[PDB]
């Protein structure tokens, strides 16, 4: 189960 | 032998979800492992949490017509409506998800066809609501 290093979210979500 | 076991538990599976909503009728779609993150925009970055488990999308007899669950293996379960405020991205093997809170979510799946297969359901019943 990946650390947490995902992906950024879409940038309009933040 | 396991996969009638498995049948069993997903026969379980479905009435335990029933019993704390009645107005689920069937589950759409399962999978393997997944595992829950969520996304911390004051830190900027993304933060384990306590889920971990079997992912179920179900359908309901009444609006919102799918939901889906995910059943941790402690007892603290997500839950998630299938309403049109629900959006989606996928990054295989992760599916990012906002909400009506604006809260933002990753699923990591152990199996890429099940984030495959999933995330085109979700896409499916998204633009069904």
């Amino acid at each position: 189960p990946s650390p947490s290093v995902l992906p950024k979210p879409p940038s309009h979500w933040v | 032998l396991m996969e009638a076991l498995s049948r069993a538990g997903q026969e379980m599976s479905l009435a335990a979800l029933k019993q704390h909503d009645p107005y689920i009728t069937s589950i759409a779609d399962l999978t393997g492992q997944v595992a829950l993150y969520t996304f911390c925009p004051k830190a900027n970055q993304w933060e384990k949490t306590d889920i971990e488990g079997t992912l179920f999308v179900y359908r309901r007899s009444a609006s919102p017509y799918h939901g889906f669950t995910i059943v941790n293996r402690n007892m603290h379960n997500l839950v998630e409506p299938v309403n049109k405020d629900l959006e989606f991205q996928l990054h295989e093997p992760f599916l990012l998800y906002r909400n009506a809170s604006l809260s933002i979510y990753s699923i990591w799946f152990y199996d890429k066809n099940d984030c495959h297969r999933i995330a085109k359901l979700m896409a499916d019943v998204v633009e069904e609501e």
